[PDB]
């Protein structure tokens, strides 16, 4: 099926990045008319600005040396009906570091119906010299190596212990 | 005794002398044989008034005639009809006749002929002088009687006999209603079925019979009352919780107050025609309902642009629902019987939502104690050349060796009989006809050389002989002539020799003494099964043969009858039989809507309880009757022609480090540490769903803790082996599985952190860790002592076992001989229209419409059939559970010659294979596992000793307490108050009549919450609230009252308890719903709050010493059921993980949906559990089957790596089948558990 | 001679087919004795 | 041949021997004369 | 007149004598009707 995931939030600097763009809709088996359009703040700059636009199949690149010529989609293909609208950003640079937002407008077919949805996901993403590793990764990968030695001298203080008693027992008689 | 004498008239007139002496101051019964002790009749004495030959009444007017047969007629001596004396001439003749059993058969052979001209529908129009035909032999056969005895005069007439009330009624309303010729044909027409009725009476040996299930009937009426009351109790939760959910829709929203035109026009808007105006739901394309949705977080989901009303009607012709306590009352019947019960659970978890599955596992669990308890209460009641040439022959004929020979040959020639199939090429089907004619020579040749060995002809003819002899001609006769080969029947017959192998294979034995007492001992019992439903379809064709027919556009959409109908008489027996597998709500429905509810529900209702009590009598008879009681020598002839000292230093450390090993790994401290750690490491699997990619941190968590869990285990097994050492922890099986789930765990850890994470046998390899939770069997003696058991019985079941697969196999190659490759049909996927005859009419005409861009037209097959014997056996194993048999009925009646486009209904009469297999495969295959099982289950608990085998040792003595504390009477304490007031208030609180008044009202306020109904008014309403307030503060006031003479003794009876502890959640009950309905609104906590008034109506237990005695019965079984409901969760819960793993992208087709699928823990388990009954298993599996185009390799998931959504069909068909046998063994235990205690309690 | 499996029988002389069927003191009726 | 007496009828419709036995609306059938 | 009642057949080639037999769907022989 579809399910909705955010994307990560900081791009290497001079290598590639996927912004991700997931919109499901509500029910899976009905068809519809999807078309989306990036918006883009700069770090330092207040004011959004299009950057694409992508519709029918055939991806439009507003005029943004920033982002020209390094851009390329990579979301849903082969169909009208949209839930993937990522893109790719083939070069990072420090003018891609800003607020990012991916607007959907579905238009949904029923019969002798149709219902003019929008929506509108926002996106932060923050330039580094150097990939990062997530913290879930450094506290649990120490945590384990915890367990393991907290649970083996147990194991050999209890053995010993216990030694200690049956073999005192045995040479007693 | 041998005292014969004319009936004169002086021994009448010494009887009326003999009375008044009497009145001034006998197993020898008419009907049956006399008695040896009297003799022969004398040479003249026959057929003639004879004196009484008992002193049992004997001075009553009365005389007796006798049969040639030596059968026994008694008669009243007054004149009949007041003027034919006994010593006239005039009743002489017509006893002659009544008596004769020649007049009988006359009589049996006319209803025979009569009830066969009731099937027609329409018939011709000479039926009418063989309608008065039939009249005129009834009329005169009354005559024979009423000229033969008195008409209604006391003692001994016509009509003191009760069956002669309903052959005068039939014949005087033949005469009445025709010779007036008017009335209402389809009303007066089913009193004729009557008739049918007279074979009861004519047919020997059948009153009896029918006299004993009437009488039956007043056995159950102790359960009747506990079935209805708990249905009562159960209708009235499930009304309260589901008021109106059912017509929950999705409605388009928001209102279009510009474009709507309401019917008046004018271009204005009304609420009412709003939400009645069909166009405004929302229909999932290619469904016949309106999609319901819910306002909670795990209910359903409408569209954008669409809300969630209640809407409309409700669903299934507004006869599913649960807005009213007659609809809810059903809803249950259908949920206890399990009939089509997954659709009222999917529908009601659609609407309430999924955490409402609990409901449906409570009246699932306690609907199988009420069938329990209903098998129990009927099981209570039945419990020259010539010379030299024979004798050359005779030499080698019945030489074990031959016999022997012949015997492997019918083996062989089965299994060649199992390799036709379809497609088959030229070369293999050349092999297929050269070996069955090598066969079918071989077999002729042995009859014929026995023919000769045995004098000719005549001493060769006996049981066994005859039959291969006819298999032996119709074989020749079929080789010979092409209308013999015309019908695909006949090569059925070969498969039937494989029964001669009974007579050295006891178990296949076994099984042809339950079919032959169903015809033999059992005769008369089973042709009053036929009877019964014979008069069924003649009945329910007669009422609604019309109906189905003029209202058929009400039931189809396009206005033609559907699959199933009562418009003749085959499909009216079809639906009667259909009725007697369980499945009656789905046909029910259909004709509610045509003949009206009344009168359809009576019938269908009668059929379904009628019919299902003696198929149940002839199911427990056949079982009783069960429980009554040269291949070596030809084998033998063949035959004949290191050890390191541990009393020494290291010794000592090395022993008694051994010793300290076992120490710690015995430890109760050890034991129960990793048992914590099994359940962790279990309950990490559950969350590998399809929205992991949403949990990341999560995600990391679980795959650091998988280390540390199997570094423990490994240290566990290492200290196991030291413990115990190598030889006796490679010997018990427990360690042998501990051992291999850690060897798994270690090979896909050491590959992972070389690398190949992406090999396919390793990801292959990764799915087994769902097998992870069979370490907890032995952990838990709960668990062990029920696998140990099931473990026990394993020999006994394999033999049967096999019984079951060879006889499966002979109806599997059957079906395959007539439904071979006549499964594909042409298919125009755009429109969804399959081809009729005159467009496409094969093969060749359908590839004809595919040239070109026509990627619309495909030459598609049904996915479950009969292509080769494999497929087959799942086909069976479909009808045999009577899911998913739909379709392949359906395929196999439209069916017509190989590669031929099928026709609706062309080949009807194809519904007797699956009719016959039913009978055979599943009710008397069936009949010999229950046969084993219960006799095996006697003697593994004989010769254990013991009294329970699912107990555990601290279970049994928390059972044995359990059974003296339901045995100990309570005592009668009277602490009377010795108080002036509190005196007379204790006196009159404790008598009798004071707790009947409280007995009545409760029963008032029960029938005070049935009133209550979805749509009721406000005003309506506003009564109910006062009523049930007044029945709070009385009951309350009954608590004071009793605390006020019983102050402190309440706590010494038991009840009482309950009863304050039922009243005080009465009070803050209705206190607290009328705070929740003003502040802090939460409607699902109002409804549930409201529940704890049906605590009162369970108060009736206290004097229902009826159903307390079976209440308590349930508790006694609790114990060993939890051990056996403890095995099913964990085969539950691995079977959950494994569906996940595979099945969780898999296209949403047939059976699954958007909230019925396996994407998560909680939906495969609903799934599993949905399956455990077997209900609808066909509807999951489908979609697994599909194959390209039917799916996408390549198709996308957004917010996951998963490409396509393919199944597995391999994978499919075994997660499927392992499920179903093994739900099916655990769950059969279930029912002998609580039958043993049942039985040591009765 | 025999009686059926619910053939209405006289307890006293019962003649039920044995060893398989037996009178019933209650019902009237033989009975599966087992 | 005829239609019997009381044969099925209407007032003028009947196919009996009429008017030995001919319709009448009370009962639909060709009552005999008498 | 009439060949043997049984006889070597082949689809497609109706050479046994005409109409009395036909050739088989199962099997290389011709069959005989009634
Ligand atoms: C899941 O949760 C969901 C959300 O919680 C929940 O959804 C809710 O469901 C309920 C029903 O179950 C909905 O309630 C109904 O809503 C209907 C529509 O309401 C709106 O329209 C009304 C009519 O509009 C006229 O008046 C407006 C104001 O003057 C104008 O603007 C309109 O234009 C129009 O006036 C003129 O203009 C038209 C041209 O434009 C012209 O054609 C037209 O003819 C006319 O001349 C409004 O009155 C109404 O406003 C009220 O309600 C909203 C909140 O909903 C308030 O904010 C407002 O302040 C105001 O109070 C809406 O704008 C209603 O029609 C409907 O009412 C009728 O039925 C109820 C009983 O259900 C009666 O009590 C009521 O009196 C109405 O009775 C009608 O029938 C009776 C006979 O039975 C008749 O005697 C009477 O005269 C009348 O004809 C009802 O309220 C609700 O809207 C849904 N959403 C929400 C957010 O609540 C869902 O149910 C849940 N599902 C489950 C399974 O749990
Ligand atoms: C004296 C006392 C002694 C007691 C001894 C112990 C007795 C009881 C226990 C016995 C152990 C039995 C276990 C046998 C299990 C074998 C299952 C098996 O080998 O399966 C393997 C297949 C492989 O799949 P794949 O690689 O093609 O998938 C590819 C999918 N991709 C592509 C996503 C990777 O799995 C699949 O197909 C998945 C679907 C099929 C699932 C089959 C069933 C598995 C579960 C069994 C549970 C058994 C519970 C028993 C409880 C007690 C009963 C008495
Ligand atoms: C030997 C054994 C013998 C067994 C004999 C059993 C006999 C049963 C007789 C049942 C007679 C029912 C009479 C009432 C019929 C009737 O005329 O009923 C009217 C009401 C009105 O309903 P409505 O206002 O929705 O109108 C219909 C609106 N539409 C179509 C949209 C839903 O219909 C209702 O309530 C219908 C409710 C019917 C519920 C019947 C449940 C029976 C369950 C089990 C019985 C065995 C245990
Ligand atoms: C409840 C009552 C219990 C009663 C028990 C009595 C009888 C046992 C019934 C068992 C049913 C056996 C089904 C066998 C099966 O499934 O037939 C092999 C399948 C189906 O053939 P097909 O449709 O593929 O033919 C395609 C042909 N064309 C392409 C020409 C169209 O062929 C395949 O593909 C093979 C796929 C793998 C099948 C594995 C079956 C595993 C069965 C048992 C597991 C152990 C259970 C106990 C623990
Ligand atoms: C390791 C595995 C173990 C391997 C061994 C398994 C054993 C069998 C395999 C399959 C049997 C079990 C599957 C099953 O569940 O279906 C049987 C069913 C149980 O209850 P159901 O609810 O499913 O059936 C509806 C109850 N009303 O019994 C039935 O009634 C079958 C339906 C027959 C009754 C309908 C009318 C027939 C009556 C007349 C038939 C005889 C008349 C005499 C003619 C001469
Ligand atoms: C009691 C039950 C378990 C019986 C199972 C019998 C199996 C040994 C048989 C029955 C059905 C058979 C299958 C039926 C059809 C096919 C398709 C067949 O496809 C081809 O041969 C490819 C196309 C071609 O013919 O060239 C490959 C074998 C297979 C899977 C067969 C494998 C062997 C199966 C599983
Ligand atoms: C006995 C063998 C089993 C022992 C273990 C029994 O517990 C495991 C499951 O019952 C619980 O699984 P969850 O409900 O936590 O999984 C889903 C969680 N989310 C994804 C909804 C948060
Ligand atoms: C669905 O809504 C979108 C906007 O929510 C419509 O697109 C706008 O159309 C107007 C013309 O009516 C233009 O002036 C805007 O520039 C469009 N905006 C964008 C972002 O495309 C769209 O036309 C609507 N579709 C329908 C069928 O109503
Ligand atoms: C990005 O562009 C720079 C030049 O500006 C080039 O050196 C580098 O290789 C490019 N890397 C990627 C991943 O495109
Ligand atoms: C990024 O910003 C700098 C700021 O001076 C500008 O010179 C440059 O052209 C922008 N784009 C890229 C790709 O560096
Ligand atoms: C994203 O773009 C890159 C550019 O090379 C391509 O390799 C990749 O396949 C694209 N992904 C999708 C999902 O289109
Ligand atoms: C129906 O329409 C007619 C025509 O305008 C109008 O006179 C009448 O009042 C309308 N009725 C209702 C109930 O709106
Ligand atoms: C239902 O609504 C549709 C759409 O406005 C309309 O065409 C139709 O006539 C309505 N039917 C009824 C019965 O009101
Ligand atoms: C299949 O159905 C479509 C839709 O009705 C129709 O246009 C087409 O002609 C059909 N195909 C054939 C071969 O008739
Ligand atoms: C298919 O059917 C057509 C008539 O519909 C017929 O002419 C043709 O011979 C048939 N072909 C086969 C192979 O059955």
């Amino acid at each position: 099926g579809c399910v909705e995931v955010d994307s990560e939030t900081e791009a290497v600097y001079g290598m590639t990045f996927k912004i991700l763009c997931i919109s499901c809709k509500r029910r899976s088996e009905t068809n519809a008319e999807t078309f989306t359009e990036w918006t883009f703040r700069q770090k330092g700059t207040e004011e959004f600005v299009k950057i694409l636009r992508y519709e029918n199949e055939v991806l439009q690149l507003e005029e943004d040396e920033r982002f020209e010529g390094r851009v390329v989609w990579n979301g849903s293909r082969g169909t009208k009906d949209l839930q993937d609208l990522s893109i790719f950003i083939t070069n990072v640079t420090y003018n891609h570091s800003g607020d990012y937002e991916c607007h959907v407008y579905r238009l949904l077919f029923f019969e002798n119906y149709e219902h003019n949805t929008s929506v509108v996901k926002k996106i932060h993403i923050e330039v580094v010299d150097k990939a990062n590793r997530d913290m879930a990764s450094i506290v649990s990968e120490i945590m384990m190596y915890v367990l393991i030695v907290v649970l083996t001298i147990w194991l050999v203080a209890e053995m010993i212990y216990c030694y200690k008693k049956i073999a005192a027992a045995t040479e007693t008689a | 005794p041998d005292s014969f004498k004319p009936f004169t008239p002086e021994s009448l007139a010494n009887i009326e002398r003999r009375i008044a002496e009497s009145k001034l101051k006998s197993d020898l019964e008419a009907g049956k044989s006399l008695p040896f002790i009297y003799g022969d009749i004398p040479q003249g004495l026959v057929a003639v008034p004879l004196e009484d030959f008992d002193p049992y009444y004997l001075t009553q007017k009365t005389f007796v005639v006798l049969n040639r047969g030596k059968t026994l007629f008694r008669f009243s001596a007054t004149p009949a009809l007041y003027i034919l004396s006994p010593f006239n001439l005039i009743r002489r003749i017509a006893i002659k006749i009544l008596i004769h059993s020649v007049f009988s058969m006359i009589i049996m052979c006319t209803i025979l002929t009569n009830c066969v001209f009731m099937t027609f529908s329409n018939p011709p129009d000479w039926s009418k002088n063989v309608e008065y035909t039939f009249t005129g032999i009834y009329t005169f056969e009354s005559l024979v009687k009423i000229i033969a005895r008195g008409f209604c005069i006391d003692g001994f007439t016509f009509l003191r006999d009760p069956w002669n009330w309903l052959d005068f009624s039939v014949i005087m309303m033949a005469y009445i209603t025709e010779f007036v010729n008017l009335g209402n044909v389809s009303a007066l027409r089913t009193f004729r079925v009557l008739r049918a009725l007279k074979t009861i009476s004519v047919i020997p040996g059948l009153k009896t019979i029918v006299g004993a299930l009437i009488q039956s009937v007043k056995k159950l009426s102790d359960v009747m009352i506990l079935t209805v009351f708990c249905l009562s109790v159960f209708a009235l939760i499930g009304l309260q919780l589901f008021m109106g959910n059912l017509r929950n829709k999705c409605v388009v929203w928001p209102i279009n107050f510009n474009e709507s035109y309401l019917e008046n026009g004018t271009k204005g808007f009304d609420w009412e025609e709003y939400i009645n105006n069909k166009t405004n739901f929302y229909t999932v394309p290619g469904m016949l309902e309106p999609l319901l949705c819910g306002n909670s977080s795990d209910a359903g989901q409408c569209p954008e642009g669409y809300q969630c009303m209640k809407a409309g009607r409700n669903p299934n012709y507004g006869y599913t629902s649960f807005d009213t306590f007659s609809w809810a009352f059903l809803a249950l019947f259908r949920l206890m019987t399990q009939d089509y019960w997954e659709n009222l659970y999917q529908l009601t978890l659609r609407a309430a939502g999924k955490t409402y599955m609990i409901f449906f596992v409570l009246v699932i669990f306690v609907g199988s104690f009420y069938l329990v308890n209903l098998i129990l209460a009927v099981v209570a009641m039945a419990y020259p050349y010539w010379i030299k040439l024979k004798e050359i022959v005779n030499l080698i004929v019945m030489d074990p060796f031959v016999d022997l020979a012949i015997t492997i040959c019918i083996v062989l020639n089965t299994l060649f009989m199992a390799m036709e199939h379809h497609p088959m090429t030229p070369q293999f089907e050349h092999v297929l006809a050269v070996g069955n004619l090598v066969f079918t020579g071989i077999f002729t040749a042995e009859m014929f050389l026995k023919l000769i060995a045995m004098d000719p002809y005549y001493y060769f003819q006996e049981g066994w002989n005859i039959f291969d002899g006819f298999i032996v001609s119709l074989s020749l006769m079929e080789l010979s002539l092409a209308d013999v080969e015309g019908l695909s029947v006949l090569r059925s017959f070969r498969l039937l020799r494989v029964f001669k192998l009974a007579k050295s294979w006891p178990t296949l034995n076994m099984l042809i003494k339950i079919i032959g007492n169903s015809v033999g001992a059992l005769g008369n019992l089973t042709l009053v099964l036929a009877i019964i439903v014979f008069i069924f379809a003649v009945v329910g064709m007669q009422l609604f043969g019309k109906s189905y027919k003029e209202c058929v556009c009400k039931i189809n959409q396009d206005c033609e009858l559907p699959r199933w109908h009562m418009h003749d008489f085959f499909h009216s027996f079809l639906i009667v039989f259909r009725v007697l597998c369980g499945e009656w709500i789905e046909t029910m429905w259909d004709c509610m809507e045509v003949a009206g509810q009344a009168m359809c529900l009576i019938v269908f209702m009668m059929v379904m309880v009628i019919g299902n009590l003696v198929v149940l009598n002839l199911f427990l008879a056949l079982l009783l009757s069960s429980f009554s009681a040269n291949l070596q020598i030809s084998v033998i002839r063949i035959k004949k022609g290191c050890q390191v000292n541990i009393e020494e230093g290291l010794g000592k450390s090395w022993w008694i480090l051994r010793k300290t090993c076992f120490l710690i790994v015995e430890h109760n401290w050890f034991e129960t540490f990793i048992i914590f750690m099994i359940l962790l490491s279990s309950g990490a699997l559950a969350f590998e769903d399809i929205y992991i990619e949403q949990r990341k941190t999560i995600r990391t968590i679980l795959e650091y803790a998988d280390k540390v869990f199997t570094y423990i285990f490994i240290l566990e097994m290492l200290l196991k082996w030291t413990a115990y050492g190598f030889v006796k922890f490679f010997t018990n099986a427990w360690c042998w599985l501990d051992f291999l789930i850690v060897a798994v765990s270690l090979v896909s850890l050491i590959a992972n952190a070389l690398g190949y994470s992406e090999l396919g046998a390793i990801k292959s390899l990764r799915t087994l860790r769902a097998l992870r939770p069979l370490r907890a069997l032995s952990r838990f003696e709960g668990m062990r002592v029920v696998v140990n058991a099931l473990v026990g019985a394993i020999p006994s079941i394999m033999n049967v076992l096999l019984v079951c697969l060879i006889f499966w196999l002979i109806f599997s190659i059957m079906g395959v001989n007539l439904f071979a490759g006549k499964y594909h049909y042409c298919f125009n996927e755009t429109s969804e229209i399959r081809f009729e005859i005159e467009d496409v009419n094969n093969k060749t005409e359908c590839e004809k419409l595919m040239e070109g861009n026509n990627t619309e037209i495909r030459w598609k097959n049904v996915k479950i059939n009969f292509d080769n014997v494999g497929a087959g056996y799942l086909a069976l194993l479909q009808v045999a559970t009577f899911k998913g048999w739909m379709d392949i009925m359906y395929a196999a009646v439209d069916s017509r010659k190989p590669d031929e486009q099928p026709k609706y209904e062309d080949n009807i009469y194809m519904y007797i294979y699956f009719v016959i297999f039913i009978i055979f495969g599943s009710f008397f295959t069936l009949n010999l596992f229950i046969g084993v099982i219960i006799d095996n289950f006697n003697q593994q608990k004989k010769k254990f000793g013991g009294q329970d085998i699912f107990m555990t040792e601290e279970q049994k003595k928390y059972y044995n307490a359990m059974k003296k504390l339901g045995s100990k009477k309570p005592q009668k304490p009277i602490p009377r108050p010795l108080n002036k007031i509190q005196g007379i208030v204790f006196d009159f609180v404790t008598q009798q009549a004071f707790d009947i008044v409280i007995m009545m009202l409760i029963c008032l306020n029960m029938v005070t919450m049935m009133v209550e109904t979805d749509t009721q008014s406000k005003q309506m309403e506003n009564i109910l609230y006062w009523i049930n307030l007044v029945f709070v503060i009385f009951f309350t006031c009954e608590c004071v009252l009793k605390m006020f003479a019983l102050r402190h003794y309440y706590f010494t009876i038991g009840w009482n308890i309950f009863d304050f502890v039922v009243v005080i959640l009465s009070i803050v009950g209705m206190f607290l719903a009328d705070i929740i309905e003003k502040y802090f609104v939460s409607p699902t906590l109002f409804r549930v709050i409201r529940l704890a008034r049906i605590g009162r109506i369970l108060r009736l237990i206290k004097g229902a010493k009826g159903i307390r005695t079976l209440l308590f019965a349930l508790m006694m079984s609790l114990p060993a059921l939890f051990n056996i409901g403890l095995l099913l969760f964990l085969v539950m819960f691995i079977f959950s993980i494994f569906g996940m793993s595979n099945f969780a992208y898999v296209k949403h087709e047939a059976g699954i949906d958007d909230m019925f699928n396996f994407e998560t823990f909680g939906n495969s388990m609903i799934c599993l559990f949905q399956i455990t009954t077997s209900a609808g298993w066909d509807g999951l599996l489908l979609p697994i089957l599909n194959r390209p185009p039917d799916c996408s390799l390549d198709k996308e998931h957004p917010g996951s790596g998963f490409k396509g959504d393919c199944g597995n069909p391999s994978v499919g068909i075994f997660f499927f089948v392992s499920y179903i046998i093994i739900s099916f063994l655990i769950v059969v235990n279930m029912y002998i558990a609580i039958i043993l205690e049942n039985f040591s309690v009765a | 001679d025999c009686l059926g499996f619910l053939w209405k029988c006289n307890p006293s002389n019962d003649k039920c087919c044995r060893p398989n069927l037996v009178c019933s003191r209650k019902d009237k009726w033989c009975k599966y004795q087992i």
